[PDB]
C-alpha cells in the first residue's frame, strides 16, 4: 500500500465476556444465529427502531457489565399485531423491503377504536403497496417475500409478534449451530413458552432469564395462578423478576447488562446492583411480601436510587450460588482438557499409571482453585465450632483400583474435589440506645470473668 | 489469610528506561540507578489556641533526581558539554522522562543542578548527577485498575 | 539467538578429504527493522471526558463457555 | 538486552597524569589519588507565590583538588618551599593539568590552599594537600563522538 | 497422515486430541456425533477455540495405536 | 521398574576442550579441570510482613572460571607473558569458549583476574589461574530437544 503522508493524524470530535442470546421472531436473515457488536449493526440489517430486538440490544450495552457482543435468534414471523388498548400523537415506525423507514403518524372521542382503524387507513399507500394492515382496538399487519419490521415510536400501544413455529423445537436447532452463548432470553411470553425454555435451559446448562407483567405475581400468598408458581413447583432454576415495562421494551437486557462481565470467582451477589433502564416497583408493603414468597424478584427504589433485591431463583436458591457452580464446572474441565491436549501434541500423551496420575493435583490447583482463593470466592482456614478445616482436598484413584473394564474403555472416574463457598452480606440490624442522665455504671468487679460453673452434677 | 504474589512478572532493572533530551541513558553503576525525591512536604500543619487544626497545601513541586553513572560512560561527556553550552548561551531546560517497571513513572522538564566530584582511585569510581525537575508528582500510568479504585474512596 | 553448526570428521565425504574442502557450515540470524510510517488517532473532547464503569474487578481474559 | 563492555581498554591508575607547574607528580598513596569537587551548585531554585519556578545560573566556578601523598615524597618539600616563597613575595598562581584515562580531564590555574597535618606513627603516614583551582569544569576532550551527540539533544 | 508419519509407535501415543492443520470442525448437532461414533467414523471436532481429533477407532473397533 | 542408562556415550574428560584466544589449552592438573561459578543469585526475593512477596531479576552475569595447570606446562608462561603485555599496553579482553562432552557449554569474553601462587616441593604442584567471564550463562546447545515451550503451566 502507498501512504502519501509520512505521519498521519486524523482528528475526531466528541467521542472475553459471556455473550447472551435473544430469540426473536423475524426474518431479516436466513441464518438462525448472528452476532452483533452494536445497535448500529442491527439497523443496517433492517431492524426497525424500537423493535423487540432493538430494545433488548440497547439495554444490554448500557449496563456497568455490558457483554460487548450479543446473539440474536431467528424465528419465522407470520403476523404482527399492534394493540392500542389503553388511553392515549402515536408514531409507529415501520421498515419494509429493508430499504425504507416508513414512520407513519397518527394524531388523536379518544378511544382506541378510533386510532385502531385510523392507523390501518393510514397504512394504505402511506412504497407501502407491499404490505397489508387490517383493523379490528388492535391492527393486524402482514408482509409476500418482503422484510417487514414494526417498532414502537410513541404512545401507549404495544407490539405483539406472532408465529406458528414453536419454541420447544427451535431451541435444538439454534444449539446445533454455534453454541458460544450463556444467557437465554425469548420474546414468546406465553405461559407454555416460558416453561419450555426453562426446561431446555437446565438440560444444556444455560441460564434462563425472563420478565413478567402478570399481576398474579404479587397476588395474595395463598393464590397460585402465575408462571412463578409453576416454575417454583417444578424445582427449576430461572431468574424471573416482575416488572411492568417488560412487555414494551423487553427489559431482560438490563438484568444481563449487570451480570455479563461479572466474574463468578468473586462470589459477588446480584443484591443492590443498579439496573439502568428499569423502573421502581410501585406496590405497597404487603405486595412486596407476597412477591417475595413467590420468589419473584423486584426492582425497588430506595433513597432516590434504584436497586435489585435478593436475586433469588425459582427454586429458592440464590443466583450467585447457581452461577458459582456453573463456573466451577466449565472452568474445571477446561483446564484438565487443555493439559491433556498439550501432552498429546508432543507425542507423550498421558497414560494411566501411578507415575503420572498424581500430576492432576497441580493442574486443578492451578486454574480453577487458586484463582478462586485470591478473589475470596473460596473460603479457607479453620472453624472452631465444627472443629473442621475448610481447605480444598483432591483424591485420585491408583492403578490398583481401576476396574478392568475401564482399562479397556480408557476411562478414569471417582476423582473427588471439595470446596467451601463464601457468602455475601444482605441484611444488617442495629440496636442503638440513647442515654439521658448518665451512662450505665458497671460493677467494680475487676476479676477475670469465669467461663463456666463449678457445679456440674 | 495465606501468602500471595503481589504481581505476575518480576521487576527488572533493565526494563526501567531513562530519557534525557530524547535519548536513552546507559552506563548506570553500583546498586542504585536513580533516586527521585521532593524538596518540601505536601501539607504543613499549624496548631491553634483552642484545638483547631489548619492545613495548607503547598504550591511548590520541584524535586531532585540523582543519576548514578560510571566514570567510563560517554553520557558524562554529553552532560559536561551541555553544561558548558547552557552556561555560554542560556538554554538550560530539557525534557526528562522515566518509564518505571511495575512502579510509578515520571514525565516533566528538568535541568542540571550540580556537577558531581571525580575520584580517581584503585577501583572504578562513581559519579552522581543531581538533575532538578519542575514537577515531581509520580504517575500510576501503566498500572491498571486505578480509575475505578480512586472513585471508591469515601471521605467527608 | 544466532546458532552455528559445524560438521564432525565422521560426516565429511572421503572425496572432500582428498580435495581438502569443508562445507555445510550453517549460521542463522534475525534482522532488525527500522520504522518508516506512523499513524495517530487523536480525539478532542468538548463536554466531559468519557466516563468508565465502576467495575473494579480484574478483567477476565477468556470466556468460560468453550463448546 | 544482554551485558556489554563499556570500553575496550581498562582504566589504569598509572595512566592518569598530574602536572603542577610543568612537572609530573609522583608519590601518591593509599587508594585515592586525586579528588576534584566544586564549592557551589550550578543553579539555585526559588519558589514563587503562584507556582512559578525561577532558576539562576551561578557565576562562581572555583573548586578544590585533594592530592594524597606519602610523607616520604620530595614533592612535599617542593610544595613547602613554594608556599614559603609565595608568602614572602606574592606570586601564588601556577598552572594545573590533570589528564584522565577513559574519563574527564582538567586544565586550569591553581594555588595552594591549606597545608596538611603530619602524623608520625607506627606505619607510614599520609598527607592530603588541598589545591584550589580557578575553573572546575571537566572537559570530555579525549572521549570521541561527543560533538555529534551534543547536537542530538532536543529541548524547549 | 501429517500427524502420524514421524510418530514412532514405540511411545504408545494415540490420535486422541491431536491437531489436524487444515480440516474443519464437525457441525452436525450432538446426536449426529453419537451416530458416527457407533459407525466407527471418526470426526474432527472443535473445542475451546481449537480443533481436536477424537478417537482413532478403526473399522473393526480396535484403536489405531494398537494396530 | 528397571534402571535406565542416561546417555549412550560415556563422559570423556578429553572431549572437554578449552579455547582461549583461539588456541587449545593442554597440561591440566589432576582431580578437577574446570570450575565455573556465578557471583550473585539469579533472582532476589523481598519477603513482606503480611505475606506479599515480590522478586527482581539480576542484570549482572559476572563469573569466575578456575583453570588448574601443572607447573611444567608452557601455558603458564603464555599467561604470564599475556599478563605483562596487557599491563603495559592496556588491551585485556580475549575470547573464551568451552565445549562440553555431554553437558552444558560456555562462550563469552574473558580476562585474567588473579594470578596463582607458585609452590615448590617434593612433588609437582598445582597452580590455579582465575579467569573471569563477562557472562556465566551455560548453554544447552549440544543436547537436542525443545520442550521448554511444552513445559510450563504458569
Amino acid at each position: 500500500e502507498y501512504q502519501d503522508k509520512v505521519v498521519d493524524v486524523e482528528v475526531s470530535l466528541g467521542t472475553g465476556f459471556e455473550t447472551p442470546m435473544f430469540l426473536a421472531m423475524h426474518g431479516n436473515f436466513p441464518e438462525r444465529i448472528r452476532f452483533y457488536v452494536s445497535t448500529a449493526g442491527m439497523v443496517a440489517d433492517g431492524f426497525a427502531v424500537g423493535s423487540p430486538a432493538y430494545q433488548f440490544a440497547t439495554n444490554a450495552f448500557a449496563g456497568n457489565f455490558a457483554p460487548q457482543r450479543v446473539a440474536i435468534g431467528r424465528m419465522s414471523i407470520d403476523s404482527s399485531k399492534v394493540d392500542f388498548t389503553g388511553t392515549t400523537e402515536q408514531v409507529v415506525v415501520n421498515i419494509t423491503l429493508n430499504k425504507v423507514v416508513k414512520a407513519v403518524k397518527i394524531n388523536v372521542g379518544n378511544t382506541p377504536a378510533q386510532i385502531a382503524t385510523a392507523l390501518a387507513d393510514a397504512v394504505t399507500a402511506d412504497l407501502t403497496g407491499k404490505a397489508t394492515a387490517v383493523a379490528t382496538t388492535y391492527v393486524t399487519v402482514t408482509a409476500s417475500p418482503n422484510v417487514v419490521s414494526v417498532g414502537k415510536g410513541a404512545g401507549v400501544y404495544k407490539i405483539v409478534n406472532e408465529s406458528s413455529e414453536t419454541v420447544a423445537t427451535v431451541l435444538p436447532s439454534v444449539i446445533a449451530e454455534n453454541h458460544n452463548w450463556y444467557f437465554l432470553a425469548t420474546e414468546a411470553r406465553s405461559d407454555a413458552d416460558i416453561v419450555a425454555a426453562a426446561e431446555f435451559a437446565k438440560a444444556n446448562y444455560k441460564l434462563h432469564i425472563y420478565n413478567s407483567t402478570d399481576v398474579d405475581a404479587y397476588a395474595p400468598e395463598n393464590s397460585a395462578a402465575s408462571v412463578f408458581d409453576t416454575l417454583k413447583s417444578l424445582s427449576y432454576d430461572s431468574l424471573g423478576t416482575s416488572d411492568a415495562g417488560a412487555d414494551v421494551d423487553f427489559t431482560e437486557g438490563s438484568v444481563i447488562g449487570a451480570m455479563a462481565a461479572n466474574d463468578p470467582s468473586y462470589g459477588d451477589s446480584l443484591h443492590l446492583k443498579t439496573m439502568p433502564g428499569m423502573v421502581p416497583f410501585a406496590g405497597s408493603d404487603t405486595q412486596r411480601s407476597n412477591a417475595w414468597s413467590r420468589n419473584a424478584n423486584i426492582y425497588r427504589g430506595l433513597y432516590g436510587g434504584g436497586s435489585y433485591i435478593e436475586g433469588k431463583t425459582s427454586s429458592g436458591q440464590y443466583v450467585d450460588v447457581i452461577r458459582f457452580s456453573h463456573w466451577v464446572k466449565f472452568r474445571m474441565e477446561e483446564s484438565v482438557f487443555a493439559y491433556m491436549k498439550r501432552r498429546s501434541d508432543m507425542g507423550l500423551s498421558m497414560k494411566m499409571s501411578d507415575e503420572d496420575l498424581p500430576v492432576l493435583k497441580s493442574v486443578l490447583m492451578n486454574n480453577p482453585i487458586n484463582i478462586g482463593i485470591r478473589n475470596g470466592g473460596i473460603l479457607t482456614g479453620y472453624d472452631t465450632e465444627n472443629k473442621v478445616s475448610y481447605d480444598p482436598t483432591i483424591i485420585i484413584p491408583k492403578r490398583a483400583n481401576i476396574p478392568t473394564n475401564d482399562l479397556a474403555a480408557r476411562i478414569l472416574r471417582d476423582v473427588k474435589v471439595e470446596l467451601v463457598y463464601n457468602n455475601s452480606l444482605h441484611y444488617v440490624k442495629i440496636r442503638a440506645s440513647v442515654v439521658l442522665d448518665r451512662p450505665a455504671g458497671q460493677s467494680t468487679n475487676a476479676q477475670t470473668p469465669m467461663s463456666s460453673s463449678a457445679v456440674g452434677v | 489469610n495465606q501468602s500471595k504474589i503481589l504481581t505476575l512478572q518480576a521487576y527488572d532493572p533493565a526494563k526501567v528506561l531513562v530519557f534525557i533530551g530524547g535519548q536513552r541513558v546507559s552506563g548506570f553503576a553500583a546498586d542504585t540507578k536513580i533516586v527521585i525525591t521532593r524538596n518540601n512536604d505536601n501539607i504543613s500543619v499549624h496548631a491553634g489556641v483552642d484545638g483547631e487544626i489548619s492545613n495548607a497545601l503547598s504550591r511548590d513541586n520541584t524535586g531532585v533526581m540523582t543519576l548514578s553513572l560510571q566514570n567510563t560512560a560517554k553520557w558524562n561527556g554529553y552532560l559536561a558539554q551541555w553544561q558548558r553550552q547552557a552556561n555560554v548561551t542560556g538554554l538550560i531546560y530539557l525534557p526528562v522522562q522515566v518509564e518505571g517497571s511495575q512502579g510509578l513513572s515520571l514525565n516533566t522538564i528538568g535541568w542540571i543542578q550540580k556537577q558531581p566530584d571525580l575520584s580517581y582511585g584503585t577501583e572504578v569510581g562513581q559519579m552522581d548527577w543531581e538533575i532538578g525537575v519542575l514537577d515531581a508528582w509520580l504517575s500510576p500510568d501503566q498500572i491498571q485498575g486505578i480509575a475505578a479504585g480512586i472513585t471508591g474512596l469515601l471521605g467527608l
